[PDB]
RNA sequence: GGGACGGGUGAAACAGGAUGAUCCCGCCGAGACCGCCGGCCGCGCAGGCGCCUGCCAAGACCGCCUCUGUCAAUCAAGGGCGAAGGCCGGGGGCUAGAAGGCGAUCAGACACCACCGUAUUCCCGGCCGUAAACGGUGCCGCCCCGCGGCCGGCGCGCGUCCCGCCGGCCGCCCAGGGAAACCGGGAGGCUCCGGGCUCUGGGGGGAGUAUGGCCGCAAGGCUGAAACUUGAAGGCAUUG
């Protein structure tokens, strides 16, 4: 067996202009021979990149958020990635749960104004008022229902008609998290309310305009 | 006569002259005399209507489906049968369907179907009690009944015939390329016997 | 065989039936209000190497991720591995953790 | 400055240390604890894990990698969720083989609900 | 390659039958098992410093 | 015996007696 | 993509792999299940009850200067429900897995442990009617030293708290009870014995068996003896 890396050659991977570290890395591939073109095999790869590795310096605010960036067009021997999904980290998720409080999970399918459809998942936790007798923080159904309705109508206001680049701005910024928290602070004490995941359910086939806007600073 | 499901006589207007035009349809269950049915690219989603399978949403029950456009319908025609619409692929312009056997199949998206499932379902759940009921059923169809077993014959009449005890003698799995006169018994069987646990 | 505990060996108050959990050690079926439960929080690298990882990291301000795992055992496994001990008749009434 | 991903599979019976690129589609290193031992009980051990990581260092360095992000996992599914002994051993030999470290993470497959694990209602009767 | 290192303290007898002795050997605090009699300020010639004693 | 298994034995015996009486 | 072993155990051996496995990553399919949160939390007549959204009829409690006028308690016969396994007819079939097969262990091992696997596990229409179906404690009503905890509703107070009331679920405990263990919201108010109603027992075996009857497709269930035999069986507790 001859060494396969005598026929390798790498390409750059590039991140959307929403970020300050756009060289994600290099990626290998086998050179073109037969029918596989290298630029017709490295396309559609999915990369998994930490937000603190894309906006470095704000590690406390950004290290627990992860992005999925899919290359969607190779030109000039550069790969150009595009929004593919958002998730939080496993230890951040595990640290959320205690015993004594209530956990609320919701999701809804949110369309965008340019052909994308998303599933967005939210989490909230009940919290202890400062001057209360008991240790548990359980609340009644009349309150659970108010919190779920608030999450639904709020996310409807912010994300009801957005495009992908504005969405990515908000998701990198936590712009939505603060107003979920704002709307839901008025009902009870609640500790950590956040979007924890976003899943691209169905996108259009041709994204050449979209990616032109995303990488081209525009 | 000879058919389990019923038929519907349906009248349309003559579209190239004056008068009316008469059609026979395999009847979906729930169709009734005096109903108005619709046929076209813009017909609505109602039991009894004829629509291209491309315009029919995933999850739908259809019957009398064409496997190629315009051939006028050849799939899921027997009483109680239907096809499911599984998925649409627009760029290749194909639709995926489930046939009553459970096989999956790609057809064109301009192939037409009828909304619903075939009426007469449950027919085979009643036992035939008597030789006479089988006699009447097959008298309406074909000269195929009653059936004489091969081992009950002499060797001149059948390859299972003869012997001092009734018995086949060799294996009754025969190959796929056997010639006419030889291709009796179980033809090209992947397996045999009665065991559970399939899926 | 008189009765040994007022709680009959479990915490079931005002119901008929409670869920089933598998034991993690031996995989036996145990009711949820009888299973022995503990919560552990531990780093994914030993602390005898957490210093070397933290010196050899590149990220400025990086922190060691923790782990949050709830262990659940049956009575046999708990006693055998010494999560719980057989106690004196007086000591059995103590609920201090 | 040159980044790849190290999947460390710390199983109950074997150990895997495997290096791919950031996408996962392309592999650069693959060693196992059972390619360095004679007795089948020693593959999940720390001496085997380190001794395999010492060959992995050679492969990855000679192909041109200097830093890795670590993804460490257990068996998962319906079974165990604590690591095998040699996972931290792999981390140790990886730092003391020159490599720079980046993002760290647990990556065990855990279910949201589940099918039924083997062994029966009464468990492994030993 | 011999890797001579120096003990800076005795932790205790390790083997079930007495035997071996945990020591704190040395810019490192590696801990190791030792068979024979060892005081403080003594020397061990180490075939390797890669592993540290369990516990 | 364990009473569970004595019960299984007795049931098999009663089944045998009933089969026996069924002849004639 | 990459190239040598992977699985499994206390340790191993049978299954797997250059027909490139184990490992990484993307995509597709199917049927179960509903984690962390999850509890001296909560609901239901018991059996039981945990994904999202919608729809449908119920329920106990509290609050009340609303209506009626004893319409109630318990109950042979009779009717309904009833974990799991099992049966009949349709469907479905991922996991696990009675039976069956096979690798070890062993004196043997037809067992425990490893591996493969059929019924079964899931749905629809029925049937069967049993569990340490347990609080081993029948239902209605009264009186009852006290200290806490949690759950639902209400009211007074100061400036979330705080004190009370009704109902539920729990801990500890004076008296009293008891063979004791323990109970104590009763197992108390009982040789100082009597509020109402229904069911069951009468030394240990033979025996829940034989026999007859009713029910069930079957598997069974329900009802249920006699001859004969025996000096004990059994409860809670003390020392070794
Ligand atoms: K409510
Ligand atoms: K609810
Ligand atoms: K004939
Ligand atoms: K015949
Ligand atoms: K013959
Ligand atoms: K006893
Ligand atoms: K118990
Ligand atoms: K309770
Ligand atoms: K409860
Ligand atoms: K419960
Ligand atoms: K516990
Ligand atoms: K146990
Ligand atoms: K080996
Ligand atoms: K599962
Ligand atoms: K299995
Ligand atoms: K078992
Ligand atoms: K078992
Ligand atoms: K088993
Ligand atoms: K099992
Ligand atoms: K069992
Ligand atoms: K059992
Ligand atoms: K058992
Ligand atoms: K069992
Ligand atoms: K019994
Ligand atoms: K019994
Ligand atoms: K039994
Ligand atoms: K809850
Ligand atoms: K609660
Ligand atoms: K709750
Ligand atoms: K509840
Ligand atoms: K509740
Ligand atoms: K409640
Ligand atoms: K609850
Ligand atoms: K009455
Ligand atoms: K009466
Ligand atoms: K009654
Ligand atoms: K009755
Ligand atoms: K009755
Ligand atoms: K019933
Ligand atoms: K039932
Ligand atoms: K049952
Ligand atoms: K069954
Ligand atoms: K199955
Ligand atoms: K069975
Ligand atoms: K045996
Ligand atoms: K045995
Ligand atoms: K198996
Ligand atoms: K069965
Ligand atoms: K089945
Ligand atoms: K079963
Ligand atoms: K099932
Ligand atoms: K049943
Ligand atoms: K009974
Ligand atoms: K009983
Ligand atoms: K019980
Ligand atoms: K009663
Ligand atoms: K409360
Ligand atoms: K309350
Ligand atoms: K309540
Ligand atoms: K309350
Ligand atoms: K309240
Ligand atoms: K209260
Ligand atoms: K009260
Ligand atoms: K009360
Ligand atoms: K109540
Ligand atoms: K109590
Ligand atoms: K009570
Ligand atoms: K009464
Ligand atoms: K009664
Ligand atoms: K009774
Ligand atoms: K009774
Ligand atoms: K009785
Ligand atoms: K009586
Ligand atoms: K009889
Ligand atoms: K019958
Ligand atoms: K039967
Ligand atoms: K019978
Ligand atoms: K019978
Ligand atoms: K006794
Ligand atoms: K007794
Ligand atoms: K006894
Ligand atoms: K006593
Ligand atoms: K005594
Ligand atoms: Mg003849
Ligand atoms: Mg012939
Ligand atoms: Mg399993
Ligand atoms: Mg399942
Ligand atoms: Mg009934
Ligand atoms: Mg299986
Ligand atoms: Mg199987
Ligand atoms: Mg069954
Ligand atoms: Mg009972
Ligand atoms: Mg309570
Ligand atoms: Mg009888
Ligand atoms: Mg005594």
């Amino acid at each position: 067996n001859p060494d396969p890396y005598l026929k390798k050659e790498w390409y750059p991977v590039i991140a959307p202009a929403h970020f300050k570290s756009r060289h994600i890395g290099q990626t290998p591939v086998t050179k073109t021979a037969g029918l596989r073109v290298a630029t017709d095999v490295i396309n559609h790869r999915v990369y998994e990149v930490n937000l603190g590795d894309l906006n470095p310096g704000a590690e406390d605010l950004n290290g627990n958020t992860k992005f999925y960036l899919q290359t969607q067009l190779v030109s000039d021997g550069k790969c150009l990635t595009n929004f593919h999904g958002m998730d939080i980290t496993r230890h951040k998720y595990g640290s959320l749960f205690r015993k004594g409080c209530d956990c609320i999970d919701v999701f809804m399918d949110i369309p965008t104004t340019d052909g994308y459809l998303l599933r967005v998942f939210v989490i909230a936790f009940t919290d202890r008022f400062r001057f209360q007798r008991r240790k548990n923080c359980h609340v009644k159904g009349r309150v659970i229902r108010m919190m779920r309705a608030g999450i639904y109508e709020t996310l409807h206001n912010e994300l009801g008609k957005v495009s992908i680049p504005v969405l990515v701005t908000k998701l990198s910024n936590f712009e939505v998290n603060a107003k979920l928290t704002e709307a839901l602070q008025k009902i009870t004490m609640c500790r950590d309310v956040m979007i924890r995941r976003v899943k691209v359910v169905k996108r259009p086939r041709n994204t050449m305009e979209l990616l032109s806007t995303m990488h081209d600073s525009n | 006569r000879g058919r389990g499901a019923p038929l519907a006589r349906v009248q349309f207007p003559n579209m190239r002259g004056e008068g009316r035009v008469n059609e026979l349809f395999i009847a979906p269950e729930g169709m009734y005399t005096g109903q108005e049915v619709f046929s076209g690219n813009k017909a609505t989603l109602h039991i009894g209507n004829i629509l291209p399978v491309g315009n029919i949403p995933e999850g739908t029950y259809v019957c009398n489906v064409e496997e190629k456009p315009m051939d006028r319908g050849c799939l899921a025609r027997a009483s109680g049968t239907y096809c499911l619409v599984v998925a649409h692929n627009m760029e290749t312009n194909k639709t995926r369907i489930r046939l009553p056997s459970g096989q999956k199949k790609l057809i064109s998206s301009k192939a037409r179907a009828m909304i619903g499932l075939v009426a007469g379902g449950g027919r085979t759940d009643k036992p035939l009690l008597k030789a006479g009921n089988a006699y009447h059923k097959y008298k309406a169809k074909r000269n195929c009944w009653p059936v004489v077993r091969g081992v009950a014959m002499n060797p001149v009449d059948h390859p299972h015939g003869g012997g001092n005890h009734q018995h086949i003698g060799v294996s009754s799995c025969v190959p796929r390329n056997a010639v006419p006169g030889q291709k009796v018994g179980l033809i090209a069987a992947r397996r045999t016997g009665c065991s559970g646990g399939k899926r | 065989m008189p009765v040994k505990r007022r709680n009959n060996g479990r915490s079931k108050y005002n119901c008929g039936h409670t869920n089933i959990v598998r034991c993690q050690n031996c995989h036996r079926c145990v009711p949820k209000d009888k299973v022995i439960k503990r919560f552990t929080i531990r780093n994914i690298v030993d602390n005898t190497i957490a210093d070397d990882v933290l010196n050899a990291c590149v990220i400025q301000g990086f922190a060691i991720p923790k782990l949050y795992n709830k262990v659940q055992y049956c009575v046999s496994c708990s006693i055998h591995n010494h999560i719980v001990r057989v106690r004196s008749r007086e000591d059995r009434k103590i609920r201090t953790p | 400055e040159a980044f790849a991903v190290c999947h460390i599979y710390a199983g109950k019976n074997d150990t895997f240390i495997h290096v791919t690129d950031l996408s996962g589609r392309e592999t650069i290193g693959r060693v196992s604890g059972g390619m360095k031992v004679k007795r089948h009980c020693d593959e999940p051990s720390a001496y085997a894990a380190m001794q395999a990581t010492q060959d992995l260092i050679e492969i990855i360095t000679d192909r041109g990698i200097t830093a890795v992000h670590i993804k460490i996992r257990a068996d998962g599914g319906t079974g165990k969720r604590v690591y095998g002994q040699g996972g931290s051993a792999a981390i140790r030999a990886l730092v003391r083989g020159g490599i720079k470290i980046g993002r760290i993470e647990d990556s065990t497959p855990i279910p949201t609900d589940r099918t039924r694990h083997k062994g029966g209602r009464r468990g492994r009767r030993l | 390659e011999p890797i001579n290192a120096r003990v800076i303290e005795v932790l205790g007898r390790t083997s079930s039958r007495g035997g071996i002795t945990q020591v704190k050997v040395e810019k490192r605090q590696i801990i190791r098992n030792v068979i024979g009699p060892v005081r403080k300020d003594d020397i061990l010639v180490l075939m390797e410093s890669e592993r540290e004693a369990r516990r | 015996m364990r009473a569970k298994w004595a019960k299984k034995r007795m049931r098999k015996l009663k089944r045998k007696r009933r089969h026996m009486k069924a002849r004639s």
